[PDB]
């Protein structure tokens, strides 16, 4: 199983840099395919005239899983980076391949994070987890163990998650400069 | 006028009103929509056991896990009892059931598709029916739980005969 | 329903009960104050949470004054539990005509306010002058010439 | 309305009057006991304590003191001691 | 200041419940409406139960322990107390039967 | 329930949860204060405490503490209870003996 | 009051004043008496949980407020049904005193426990503050026997 | 909610500076005397001379008046479109919806129709404070001045359910500050005289200072040194 | 303005279909006109004890004879549409009766539990 | 939250407004000393544009007096 | 108001005073409270316009020491640019405070 991920990430008009993630697939089987499936992105749905006409909609016009065009809402500077909203930018909901979220007790339970760089799945219950993914900034919060599941970390590009991190936060909450995705793969 | 006459006690108001309780048992029978204070109560305490037990939080009150929700879908209650008459010893294409008042068509057709095994229904005719009066020998007007009549239609006739 | 009593006000005592309501500030009609936690403390565990100079810091007697409420008796000496009322009264009694003249107020000027009609200086740059309540109120606070002489 | 001598009472009629007090400390008839009121021929200290207590208790007086500074209270105060207190010099009964 | 205002909400939702509706614990009123006599009682719940089995008995001879019907002496009226009522202590009773005199 | 009421007040003290999806920022970064827990033989007022361990630096009726609270360790409440206790019991003792051999004398 | 009114609403509505067995239940049905709750006035003027966000400075770098802790020790405890317990700065304070009026009287009409101020044992026993009758301190019979015997008279 | 000023695309940048160096009051008569000749030119081709004749020798006055210009509506096609074509894209360059010609007769509601767009077209808040941020200079006096102000102050207005035509008539009859009213307007600068708060406010300032001298010199810490050896000799 | 759908209060089919009180789900999300309250109680005892005229000229709740008890009506299931003849917007207020799976027990068990006959007419069975 | 979210929101407004107005005050105040500073003191004048653009700045704010005036 | 209330709000100072020495049930009128609400936001206001000023002072104090010689334009507008200070409005304002002085003289 492909286990790493790569994604660029573009602040406004910078150049697109390029950000590495290694995951682990024994330890969390279940996060590891929700975030290779959404950093592949398979959408290359085409439909024809006549069928897009008697299915009303484009197949498009719903939720993609995919992070492409995603940006990073919450991106506080000493602590960590927070992205990967799907159904929108301002990172207010989240969204699984299986469903709306999904649910991984015995792997959240023996979820620990010790150490400076590690990558989680950023909820708001211990078994609500979507698509907004956490990279960790700080030396160590082991205030997270047993509330949220860790499942790969940055491998190359500490220097990029660095630099985003240093970006003025608009008194909207937001990031000044918008922080966005441009392209998201994977690599076998 | 004399009122250092009287003690301090207040009389009875003329002309006196009845007790609030229903003493009809006809086929007119009203239910009281007025909500009395004993009624959450009791409520409260057969939920959760007021006031010993500390009360459950919101969630778990509004959610489909609160005990008297779960045991009513894990545990369901529901009075079916089926009319001797209308298939003893006759083939009949409608037969008759009784159920109480909360269910409908479509919760009498899953529960006999469920539970019985009853599977082509045709179409149920509801009906409903004020519970049977009667008097006992003293005299006393009590009068039997409420029942919804169904008519349920099926494709082949039924017939259970009796071995006489 | 109420989730949340209000504890009782100005409950600062450790051993003695706090002044009523009608005294620190709330509804009168009473004549003595009480405290559920007061109360419920055990009197060993006041003793010991107190000191013999506290307890007569406490102690301590304003009668038949009251502190919280300067210049007036306090409502547990006055017979009925409510404030006085001849201190503070009506300004006309009853029977009594709206006979009072007219006064004048002292007023600070802030500016050299020169009458053009009579060919005068009605006050001086931080003067007090007795002036006129009308024209204080009317007149002088809102062009902000003077201001109130307190 | 001006209640122009309407018997409005709750046992007598159900109706109180639109002005009154809910609830009344002492009854007006308590008011009129001017006797147990003020400081007519009654004692206000019930406490008799012994000849080295009464020097303890005039142990925290202040220098500089006086009894010709206390004045008698008015009339239209309750005569009462809280015993040996802090500032009992004060209190004109004490 | 959000999560103090969900705590705070969820406290008042709790104490909103276990304070409210306050009845009281027990009042005389109780007993003394619950009070049926024994004309009303046997008009109340009577069947033919009673009848029934004191022919049976009479014919058999079986021995009865428990009664055969269920007698609710407060007529309907017990379902009206508040189920967590319970008699207060009542202290220094005015009568003789603690005692427990056998001789007069 | 109450196992699941256990828990859940169990974590909501822990304070985890958070509408914004994402791990609450850290409490270490928050506590912008400090305490200090001095031991004193006696009984002093607070206003006294605050007047002298106040800053001499900061031009603000609070002078840079925020709160004062005396507290005894319930070591010291035990034995101030208990010899309470014995104190009565003693008190009683004594005025027995006193009214039983006043007679006797 | 409210038993007539109702009963001259259905009276208008759905009575016919005749000897039926409609009208016979319903005038024995209307005599029930409906749920009391006291529903303290709400204040659309003056929001008390809106001032949480009000008298407080924020840091310039992440644009959100500051969590002094003078002031959340100072803030004023402001009570509601819904929103229990609200902190306020004691500036604003004034402005909601019916408030705290309403939340210090018993949730209860004044005349259901009327029978308390009517004797003297329970105008010694209970407490009348804001129209709050709660019950004072009382001591067990068994605590006053020890108390009295341990002080021998 | 987030507003972005947004220009049409009909004109250029340089046009679009231009329009919005004018100020809408000023504006405001630049757009009624442009209106004012096209109508003035219309009426004059048509062949209806609205300007005044005096019967004496039928000559014609100085210009349109004002008020007839207000008093003028649009009611004829072959007007309206005409100066909709004349000025909305001869002088200002806008294009006007099918539904807005609806309410486009009146030369009021053309007025404030062209008033809202150039009011849209000029930038918003967000992007002058893009434009022009603030410099780590200015934070760092910023923070080293001692005083900080307090905010949040506006949450503790009287909001109350009130209609904008009720509003206006309170305003045409004075009933702003009537029965305990008031209306909030933010101000930057304050008048400052007979200021009671800003006096209170000085003096605080003042002693503030003074405390910021006492401690400097360090006789502040020589009275707390003081107190403490007082506090242990009694 | 009330609370109730106003095709509750009336029905916006032509025949006035879905007039009425409708008691709906604690957990259910709908609405219904079924309130007790004190200034709710007499057009809610109207409806059961007169009914309401429709413009069309038939009485649709309560036709007479017998008043309805609206405290046991099953809890409503959705709301009706134009197009077909009903719309459920709320699947979970149906109950669906689920029997469980059989079992060595299950299949071996009897409801009554084991302690350690032509008929005749009787008047009286006492067990 | 979407309760609390404008209440912060619009503090954190009223801070940049606040800070734009504290920009625009001090611009004010460097307005007024440069000018009474420039006219008291000697040998100390503004360039040749900025001159310039003072002198054609006055004359329009005169015309503007002008125009209220009248 | 009546003839009392006018007599003791000459006699304390002020409307504005007197409204804040007044408080709670001894004010229970309620334009007095919205009134009060309104007095104390705009003290918040006049306080808040206070240190706004206090800072513009500070700030052009610190920055003067460096565009006090003025003898070299290009400086002055590195130091202009230092802070990011805009030079037209900057050249509107030196231009009405010119003209506020003619008219003055
Ligand atoms: N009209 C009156 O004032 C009146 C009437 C009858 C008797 N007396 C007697 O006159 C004396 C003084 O009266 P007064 O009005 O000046 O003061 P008082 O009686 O009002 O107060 C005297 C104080 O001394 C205490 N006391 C009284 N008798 C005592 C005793 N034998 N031993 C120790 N302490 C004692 C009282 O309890 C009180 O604390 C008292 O003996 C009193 O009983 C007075």
């Amino acid at each position: 199983i492909s286990e790493r991920a790569f994604m660029d990430i573009a602040i406004g008009t910078k150049a697109p840099r390029r950000i590495v993630f290694k995951l682990f697939p024994r330890k969390c089987p279940s996060a590891v395919k929700n975030f290779i499936e959404l950093c592949s992105g398979n959408v290359s749905t085409d439909t024809y005239e006549s069928g897009n006409r008697d299915k009303l909609i484009s197949e498009s016009a719903l939720p993609q899983l995919t992070y492409k065009n995603s940006t990073f809402h919450r991106v506080e500077k000493g602590y960590l980076i927070q992205g990967g909203d799907i159904v929108t930018g301002r990172g207010t909901e989240q969204l699984s391949i299986y469903g709306g979220t999904f649910s991984a007790p015995e792997e959240v339970r023996a979820s620990v994070f010790d150490k400076p760089g590690l990558v989680g799945t950023a909820s708001s219950s211990p078994n609500a987890h979507g698509s907004q993914f956490f990279i960790l900034t700080a030396k160590e919060a082991n205030h997270l163990n047993g509330t949220c599941i860790c499942f790969g970390q940055v491998a190359d590009g500490l220097d990029v998650v660095q630099e985003i991190e240093q970006v003025p936060i608009d008194p909207s909450g937001f990031p000044s400069l918008k922080v966005s995705i441009v392209d998201c793969g994977v690599l076998e | 006028w004399r009122t250092w006459e009287y003690q301090h006690t207040r009389p009875d108001p003329r002309p006196f009103p009845d007790p609030p309780v229903n003493d009809y048992f006809g086929r007119s029978r009203i239910w009281n929509p007025i909500a009395c204070k004993l009624g959450y109560v009791r409520k409260k305490a057969d939920e959760w056991g007021w006031p010993n037990k500390p009360p459950p939080p919101t969630g778990l009150r509004y959610s489909q896990e609160f005990f008297p929700f779960f045991f009513e879908r894990y545990f369901p209650d529901a009075e079916v009892r089926l009319l001797l008459d209308s298939v003893l010893n006759n083939e009949t294409k409608r037969p008759v059931f009784q159920i109480p008042c909360s269910m409908s068509k479509v919760e009498l057709v899953n529960y006999l598709k469920n539970i019985y095994g009853i599977d082509n229904v045709v179409r149920v005719e509801v009906r409903n029916r004020r519970g049977r009066r009667y008097k006992n020998e003293v005299g006393e007007i009590k009068m039997m739980d409420d029942y919804k009549v169904a008519v349920v239609e099926l494709d082949t006739p039924v017939s259970v005969e009796l071995k006489q | 329903v109420a989730p949340w009593v209000p504890p009782p006000r100005h409950d600062i005592k450790v051993t003695m009960p706090p002044p009523p309501g009608g005294e620190v500030g709330g509804r009168f009609g009473v004549s003595q104050g009480y405290s559920d936690r007061l109360a419920r403390t055990p009197y060993w565990k006041r003793m010991a949470l107190s000191t013999y100079k506290l307890r007569m810091m406490e102690n301590a007697t304003r009668y038949p004054m009251s502190e919280h409420r300067p210049g007036e008796y306090d409502i547990r000496y006055l017979p009925t539990p409510y404030p006085c009322t001849i201190r503070n009264r009506p300004l006309l009694e009853v029977g009594e005509p709206r006979q009072i003249p007219s006064i004048r107020i002292p007023v600070i000027f802030l500016v050299n306010l020169f009458d053009e009609a009579k060919g005068c200086w009605f006050g001086r740059r931080y003067e007090t002058v007795y002036v006129e309540r009308q024209f204080m109120r009317e007149e002088l606070m809102p062009q902000r010439y003077a201001i109130y002489a307190t | 309305p001006m209640m122009l001598n309407i018997q409005n009472m709750m046992w007598w009629n159900g109706k109180r009057n639109l002005y009154r007090a809910t609830y009344r400390e002492k009854t007006w008839y308590e008011i009129s006991r001017t006797g147990a009121f003020t400081k007519g021929r009654r004692p206000v200290m019930r406490q008799k304590y012994s000849r080295e207590a009464l020097q303890a208790a005039l142990a925290m007086v202040p220098p500089g003191f006086e009894v010709a500074d206390v004045p008698r209270p008015p009339q239209r105060i309750l005569a009462q001691s809280e015993g040996i207190v802090g500032r009992w010099y004060s209190n004109y009964w004490t | 200041p959000v999560y103090c205002e969900a705590l705070r909400r969820e406290r008042a939702r709790e104490e909103t419940l276990m304070k409210w509706p306050h009845v009281p614990e027990w009042k005389y009123e109780y007993s003394t409406y619950t009070r049926k006599h024994l004309a009303d009682i046997v008009q109340y719940n009577y069947t033919n139960v009673v009848d029934y089995v004191d022919r049976e008995v009479l014919l058999t001879g079986k021995s009865v322990w428990e009664c055969p019907i269920h007698i609710d002496h407060t007529c309907g009226g017990s379902k009206t107390v508040p189920p967590h009522a319970k008699k207060p202590v009542r202290y220094m009773d005015a009568g003789i039967a603690n005692v427990g005199v056998t001789d007069i | 329930t109450a196992r699941a009421v256990e828990i859940f007040k169990e974590r909501l003290k822990r304070g985890i949860y958070r509408y914004p999806p994402g791990p609450p920022p850290p409490p270490g970064a928050h506590d912008k204060t400090s305490v200090v827990k001095v031991e004193l033989s006696c009984y002093v007022e607070e206003e006294r405490l605050r007047e002298l361990f106040g800053r001499y630096d900061v031009f603000e009726p609070h002078k840079g503490i925020v709160r004062v609270e005396l507290k005894l360790p319930d070591e010291v409440l035990k034995q101030k209870e208990e010899a309470e206790q014995l104190w009565t019991q003693y008190m009683a003792e004594c005025s027995d003996v006193k009214a039983y051999h006043q007679w006797s004398t | 009051m409210f038993r007539v009114t109702g009963l001259q609403l259905k009276n208008p509505v759905v009575f016919k004043q005749g000897q039926g067995m409609f009208s016979h239940q319903l005038k024995r049905l209307l005599q029930k008496k409906s749920i009391h709750r006291y529903n303290w006035d709400p204040l659309p003027m003056y929001d008390p949980r809106k001032l949480v966000h009000a008298s407080r400075h924020m840091d310039v770098e992440t644009w959100r407020e500051v969590p002094d802790p003078h002031w959340d020790e100072r803030s004023y405890l402001v009570p509601d049904q819904m929103f229990y317990n609200i902190p306020v700065p004691p500036e604003y304070k004034d402005a909601y005193w019916w408030r705290e009026l309403q939340a210090r009287r018993v949730q209860c009409p004044v005349e259901w426990v009327s029978h308390r101020m009517y004797n003297k044992g329970d105008r010694q026993r209970y407490d009348f503050q804001d129209l709050a009758f709660r019950k004072k301190f009382e001591f067990s019979y068994e605590e006053v026997v020890k108390n009295a015997k341990d002080m021998r008279s | 909610q987030e507003r972005r000023s947004h220009r049409p695309p009909a004109w250029d940048d340089e046009f679009a500076k231009v329009v919005l160096n004018m100020n809408d009051a000023e504006i405001r008569e630049y757009l009624m005397s442009k209106l004012t000749d096209v109508i003035f030119l219309e009426t004059q081709r048509d062949g209806y001379e609205l300007r005044r004749l005096d019967f004496e020798g039928k000559p014609l006055t100085s210009l349109p008046e004002p008020r007839i210009i207000e008093n003028f509506v649009l009611e004829e096609e072959t007007i309206r479109e005409r100066v909709i074509y004349q000025v909305v894209e001869g002088v200002f360059r806008l294009s006007p919806t099918s539904a807005d010609r609806r309410e486009l007769r009146s030369v009021a509601n053309i007025i404030d129709y062209v008033l809202t767009h150039v009011r849209a077209a000029r930038p918003t808040d967000r992007e002058r404070r893009q434009e022009r941020p603030i410099t780590s200079a200015a934070l760092a006096v910023m923070q080293k001045c001692p005083i900080q102000p307090q905010l949040g102050f506006v949450h503790a207005l009287p909001h109350d359910t009130r209609d904008a035509l009720l509003q206006e008539w309170e305003r045409m009859h004075h009933l702003d500050w009537q029965f305990g009213k008031a209306v909030y307007t933010p101000r930057s600068k304050e008048n400052v005289r007979g200021n009671l708060t800003w006096l209170r406010e000085d003096r605080h300032y003042d002693q503030r200072m003074k405390f910021m001298q006492e401690v400097e010199s360090g006789e502040a810490r020589a009275k707390h040194m003081k107190l403490i050896a007082e506090a242990a000799g009694n | 303005k009330n609370s109730w759908p106003e095709w509750m209060d009336n029905g916006a089919d032509g025949t006035g279909y879905g007039i009425g009180l409708h008691r709906t789900h604690p957990l259910s999300r709908l609405r219904g006109n079924l309130k007790r309250s004190p200034s709710h109680v007499p057009r809610v005892l109207g409806m059961m004890i007169q009914g309401v005229w429709h413009k069309s000229g038939v009485k649709l709740y309560f036709r007479g004879g017998k008043p309805p008890n609206p405290s046991v009506h099953p809890y409503l299931t959705g709301e009706p549409c134009p197009l077909y003849g009903w719309k459920v917007t709320d699947e979970s207020v149906i109950r669906q009766f689920n029997m469980p799976s059989i079992d060595g027990t299950n299949f071996r068990y009897k409801p009554y539990v084991a302690l350690q006959k032509p008929l005749a007419k009787r008047l009286f069975f006492w067990r | 939250y979407e309760f609390h979210e404008p209440l912060r929101r619009k503090n954190a407004e009223d801070m940049r407004q606040f800070q734009t107005d504290v920009i625009d005050m001090a611009c004010a105040m460097l307005g007024e000393r440069l000018l009474d500073t420039v006219n008291a003191s000697d040998t100390s004048s503004f360039p040749a544009e900025w001159q310039e653009a003072i002198a054609m700045h006055v004359e329009e704010i005169e015309a503007e007096m002008e125009e209220v005036a009248a | 108001m009546v003839e009392a209330a006018m007599f003791e709000v000459e006699k304390d100072g002020g409307f504005d005073n007197f409204i804040l020495k007044r408080s709670g049930p001894e004010l229970r009128s309620t334009y007095g409270e919205r009134i009060r609400r309104h007095i104390l936001v705009r003290q918040k206001e006049i306080q808040k316009n206070f240190v706004l000023q206090k800072q513009a002072q500070m700030l052009v104090e610190s920055m003067e020491k460096e565009i006090l010689p003025m003898e070299d334009g290009k400086k002055v507008e590195e130091v202009l640019e230092k802070y990011g200070i805009d030079k037209e409005q900057l050249l509107r304002d030196i231009a009405r405070a010119a003209v506020a002085k003619k008219q003055q003289l």
